[PDB]
């Protein structure tokens, strides 16, 4: 089901891209019907650098990979 | 005929379109959500026909101890449908919700160089309670008003 | 508008 | 980090959920999550397509592509100092930024940029240092006032200033020997990067301050340069400062530092206004360094009321370095010992008895007869009303805005030492102790009102209820110095400090209960509409529980009721037209030939009033607004229905009825 498949990553770090490559690493925390994964402890991973950005939505009309191990 | 409709969970997706784009503020989707999930009976929308014309966006907590304070968080028209007498009749319906539940005060905050939604608050009763410097984040204060009913 |  | 991938499982598991349901944590509390970005919209993140510029500082300058970005970065620094965060507005320039992460080339030969341009924003740098360590002081507010994060940036924290020192003074000695053999239109740019680097080292001789006569000597160096830049400002036309903010500045810079909130977009203000602000720093900055001759701790006491009425809220740097001057100042002993800055306060206003107090010591006579018998009161009440007046010194560096709530936030606490101590004057509302707080508490409702007033959250329909409520504190408050000057206890030196006092509130209340008088001749020629809505009761028994508030809850002084205040006004609305104009034109004058005679008179010769309170421009602020509000009741005099208004000038502190 979806919901407990959700519960069971909801607080490992996952790996966002969202279309430009900008690859995001933070703790899961939060989504919803569209897809709307709230990040923690986020960080940016530009072109060649890299924010602290801290907290996050990404809206998932934005959302590229979903990798989540660790 | 323009209309009043407390708020189905349908039109979170053009609360989101209009607010955005007149208000300088930056409000994020779950801002909205944290208003309209725990008190969903003091927004009010009003449309044209089905259209959405503009939507007001409240709550309603005891505030330090006793003091039990509506707030009004977010108001807003689209441009075509201004000065007509929408949001007067929105905002009024959401003035009765909290009044009928007891609110000893009602409070909101809006910017000091804006005009039109600063004499439109008072007409209904409001008066200026504090001053906040700096208050947004574009370094423009604000005034905080307040109505005892 | 709510302020920050 | 992600290593598994699952974008097909995400996608399916989240378009299986309800219609506004959420998947998160049972203690994630979706108030948590409203400070949080959403990045793929402008306004709440920045990086979107940044590309980072590129600098290649490896070519050289002219003399007008140096004096640009000497402007440029003065222009940017200086509105650091007044709101806007370090990135977008300083860490935007491409070499404060390369700095803050010998020369700027690599292969060092040392042109004229490494001269000239490098030893400057060294300086830019290590001034940013000293004032970033003034915020983080404690003094201010860390989002009204300066944004004061450093975003993981090193302002050369490890660089001696012997080093700067000679890096600068080394490109004077070789500027100076290039003005001789240039033009006459280029040896005019190179005399004006000579004044800009000799402004920042005399701005660097303010932040360290070292010693008391170089940091005005300094500061009167400031304000002469300042207008031999301004006028060479316009040399730079518009194309030279177009080809170098593509070059050398990268405003997006916000895109690659640490985010802590969306991005302000604060509205610049040009560089004609930015060396304005070095002007307003150095002028007030002279004034609190004025503030080491204070030979008094009632001085030191109104030093703090005269500050926070300047209108025009000097500097987050200029205020919290305020903190830093007034306690040190060896006249009074403030941050070591600091309840004998309550008691000086008291011995010279109402006098203490030599039993009680040793005046060469500073401090209570350990085994007296009121401070055994009595013990847990005189130490209640000294402990009390310490907490007020060191706590009133912190206030004055503040905001306005702030300032005032910080004010009412204060009169729950000097409700309880009034109460504490005509209690104790018993056993010796007059006596030593509750005279003095009694005076601090009516200074507080003053300077609660008065800045109700000037922060414009009285719209002009609410005027008669305000001038109404003023001089009735006035009037308490006048009726209480002069019922404590006409003691036989109080001392003589403060007998003609109270009537000192007495003589300045007097030409302040005549000219603001010459407004009650405007107010209401206004409200009837209908220069001030009053609208509709405000005839309703359950209306304007809310206007008065929102301005009014700390005020009612009071019993000492008297508060005036709704039901009060409005027998004042109809008692005064009963007057004829051609009769209160008559009668607003003597309380004007009255007025103004009580405001010349304080300006004018000695009132220094006493020690302890303020020797600087004519300095912050307030007691003939409003002696123009009654001369010029003198020059429009004549005008209104030979016919009733002239077409003034009542303008809103932002360097005054009343309103005035001006128009023709
Ligand atoms: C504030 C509004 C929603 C109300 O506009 P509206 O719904 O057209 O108003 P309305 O029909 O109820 O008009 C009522 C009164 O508003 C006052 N008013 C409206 N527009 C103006 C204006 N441009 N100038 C002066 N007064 C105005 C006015 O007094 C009017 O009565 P009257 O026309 O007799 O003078 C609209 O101005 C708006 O869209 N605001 C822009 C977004 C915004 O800033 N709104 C929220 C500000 S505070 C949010 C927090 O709270
Ligand atoms: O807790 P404090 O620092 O004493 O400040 C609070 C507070 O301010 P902050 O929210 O900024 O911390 C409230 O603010 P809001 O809930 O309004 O955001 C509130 O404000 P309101 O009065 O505006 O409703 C309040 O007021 P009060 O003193 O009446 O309890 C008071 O602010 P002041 O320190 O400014 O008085």
């Amino acid at each position: 089901m979806g919901e407990i498949l959700l519960t069971s990553w909801l607080n490992r770090s996952v790996h966002i891209e969202i279309f430009d490559e900008r690859k995001f690493i933070g703790k899961f925390l939060c989504t919803d019907r569209e897809g709307a994964a709230i990040l923690s402890n986020t960080t940016e991973y530009n072109k060649g650098f890299s924010r602290a950005l801290g907290l996050v939505v990404i809206p998932g009309k934005h959302i590229k990979s979903f990798s989540v191990r660790a | 005929m323009v209309t009043i409709v407390p708020y189905s969970h349908q039109y979170l997706k053009d609360i989101c379109q209009l607010i955005q784009k007149d208000l300088s503020e930056p409000y994020s989707k779950y801002v909205y959500r944290y208003f309209v999930h725990q008190w969903p009976e003091f927004s009010f929308v009003a449309l044209d026909n089905d259209r959405f014309i503009g939507a007001v966006i409240c709550k309603q907590d005891v505030h330090r101890g006793t003091t039990l304070r509506g707030y009004i968080a977010m108001l807003a028209i689209v441009k075509e449908y201004r000065g007509q007498g929408i949001a007067t009749k929105l905002t009024q319906a959401s003035l009765d919700v909290m009044k009928n539940r007891g609110a000893q005060e009602i409070v909101l905050e809006t910017e000091v160089d804006n005009e039109a939604a600063m004499s439109f608050y008072e007409r209904l009763g409001f008066c200026r309670y504090k001053r906040l410097y700096r208050y947004y984040l574009n370094g423009t204060d604000a005034f905080r008003y307040i109505l005892y009913p | 508008m709510l302020g920050p | 980090a992600g290593y598994v991938d699952c974008t097909k499982s995400y996608f399916e598991a989240t378009k299986s959920l309800k219609e506004e349901q959420l998947v998160c944590d049972p203690k994630f509390t979706l108030l948590d999550s409203i400070s949080a970005f959403e990045i793929m919209e402008p306004k709440m993140d920045s990086g979107i397509d940044y590309q980072p510029l590129r600098v290649d500082f490896s070519r050289d300058l002219s003399y007008l592509e140096i004096l640009a970005l000497m402007d440029l970065i003065v222009s940017a620094e200086k509105e650091w100092h007044y709101g806007s965060p370090l990135s977008e507005s300083l860490l935007c320039s491409a070499h404060v930024f390369s700095i803050c992460k010998s020369g700027f080339s690599s292969g060092s030969g040392r042109n004229t940029t490494d001269i000239v341009l490098f030893p400057f924003v060294l300086a830019v740098i290590k001034c940013c240092d000293i004032v970033h360590r003034e915020f983080l002081m404690g003094n201010l507010y860390d989002e009204e006032d300066i944004s004061s994060f450093s975003y993981h940036m090193s302002f050369l924290q490890n660089y001696p200033i012997e080093k700067l020192n000679y890096l600068l003074q080394s490109s004077i000695e070789y500027l100076a020997s290039e003005v001789i053999k240039f033009s006459a239109e280029l040896r005019q740019i190179i005399e004006g990067i000579l004044n800009r680097i000799q402004l920042r080292i005399g701005i660097l001789r303010v932040y360290e301050r070292s010693d008391i006569k170089t940091t005005i000597d300094a500061l009167h160096l400031i304000k002469n340069l300042v207008p031999e830049i301004q006028n060479t400002v316009s040399v730079v036309d518009s194309s030279i400062k177009e080809s170098i903010l593509k070059q050398y500045w990268d405003f997006r810079v916000q895109a690659q530092l640490v985010a802590t909130a969306p991005v302000r977009n604060i509205p610049p203000t040009g560089i004609e206004h930015s060396y304005q602000r070095i002007l307003y720093f150095a002028d007030d900055m002279l004034l609190i360094l004025n503030s080491h001759t204070l030979a008094s701790s009632l001085a030191v006491y109104q030093f703090c009321l005269d500050f926070t009425r300047l209108n025009r809220t000097p500097e987050p740097y200029v205020r919290s370095s305020l903190q830093a001057l007034i306690t040190a100042n060896n006249a009074v002993n403030l941050r070591d010992q600091p309840t004998s800055y309550m008691l000086e306060c008291i011995r010279e206003f109402s006098g203490l008895p030599s039993n009680f107090y040793n005046p060469n010591t500073r401090t209570v006579i350990e085994k007296n007869s009121i401070s055994s018998a009595y013990g847990p009161l005189v130490e209640s009440l000294i402990a009390h009303s310490t907490n007020i007046m060191v706590d009133l010194v912190r206030i004055c560096s503040h905001n306005p805005c702030r300032f005032r709530r910080n004010l009412i936030n204060l009169l729950p606490e000097i409700t309880v030492a009034h109460f504490e101590a005509e209690a104790l004057d018993l056993k010796f509302s007059n006596g030593p102790f509750s005279s003095f707080i009694y005076h601090v508490k009516l200074n507080a409702i003053e300077h609660i009102l008065l800045s109700s007033f000037e922060q414009k959250l009285h719209q002009p329909y609410q005027w008669p209820h305000f001038f109404a409520v003023l001089d009735h504190v006035f009037s308490i408050h006048q009726t209480h110095l002069e019922l404590h000057g006409k003691d036989r206890n109080t001392p003589p030196m403060a007998k003609t400090f109270v009537t000192y006092l007495h003589r300045i509130l007097n030409a302040i209340k005549e000219t603001y209960s010459g407004y009650l008088l405007l107010t209401v001749l206004c409200m009837r020629l209908n220069i001030i509409k009053t609208p509709s809505f405000t005839l309703d009761e359950k209306i304007q028994e809310s206007y008065y529980m929102a301005h009014y508030r700390p005020l009612i809850n009071l019993r000492q002084p008297k508060p005036l009721l709704r039901s009060e205040a409005d027998c004042i006004i109809k008692n005064l609305q009963n007057f004829s037209t051609d009769d209160l104009i008559i009668k607003s034109n003597e309380k004007f004058t009255a007025a103004k030939n009580s405001l010349i005679n304080v300006i004018k008179s000695g009132f220094e010769q006493n020690e302890f009033i303020n020797p600087y309170f004519l300095q912050t421009n307030y007691l003939k602020n409003l002696l123009c607004c009654c001369i010029t509000n003198l020059v429009s009741l004549a005008i209104l005099s030979k016919d009733h229905s002239a077409n003034l208004k009542i303008v809103e000038i932002p360097g005054n502190p009343l309103p005035s009825l001006s128009r023709t």
